[PDB]
């Protein structure tokens, strides 16, 4: 889960 | 029975409807424009001919080596035990094993995602750095980097091989  | 299928723009706004609802991260249109263009690095997963899950990766040139980023790998929370996460993984980890020239396989994911933690522990990922508000809003927002080694050594044999020792 990239982020942000 | 599981089956992976490519990402065109024939099934772009699924993959995004899927994002949408197993990640609380919001992901824009330039995120969905890249993923066109990764190829076999972009996949969605299906059980018994429903998509339930995807996979986005892409190719990072970070820290002077070849690496490939997991930017999003899920499924929708019912069907998290079908080993659609391990066929999805399994299919980016080939791709980089037939590669043979990447040096690592990284990601992030929040601290307190043990589930994740746990199942990419399995594949040989460590954690490797923790991350102070990585994410925004969202509650853990520090996040922990996973990686797994992939760097190969070169040489015909043995004597022009360098390695651990
Ligand atoms: S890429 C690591 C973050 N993934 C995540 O939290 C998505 C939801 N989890 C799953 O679908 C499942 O836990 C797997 C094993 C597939 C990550």
């Amino acid at each position: 889960m990239l982020g942000p | 029975r599981i089956e992976l299928g490519d990402v065109t723009p024939h099934n772009i706004k699924q993959l995004k409807r899927l994002n949408q609802v197993i990640f609380p991260v919001s992901y824009n249109d330039k995120f969905y424009k890249d993923v066109l263009e990764v190829g076999e690095l972009a996949k969605l997963a299906y059980f018994n001919d429903i998509a339930v899950g995807a996979v986005c990766c892409r190719v990072d040139h970070s820290q002077n080596q070849k690496r490939l980023y997991i930017m999003t790998l899920g499924c929708l929370a019912p069907y998290r035990r079908l080993g659609i996460g391990t066929k999805m993984l399994n299919h980016v980890l080939n791709i980089c094993e037939k590669d043979g020239t990447f040096d690592n396989i990284y990601l992030h994911v929040q601290i307190s995602n043990e589930s994740a933690i746990d199942f990419y522990r399995k594949f040989g990922f460590e954690i490797i750095e923790t991350k102070k508000n990585y994410y925004k809003r969202i509650e853990p927002a520090d996040a922990h980097v996973l990686q797994k080694n992939l760097k190969v050594p070169s040489g015909q044999n043995a004597d022009v091989q360098k390695t651990d020792n």
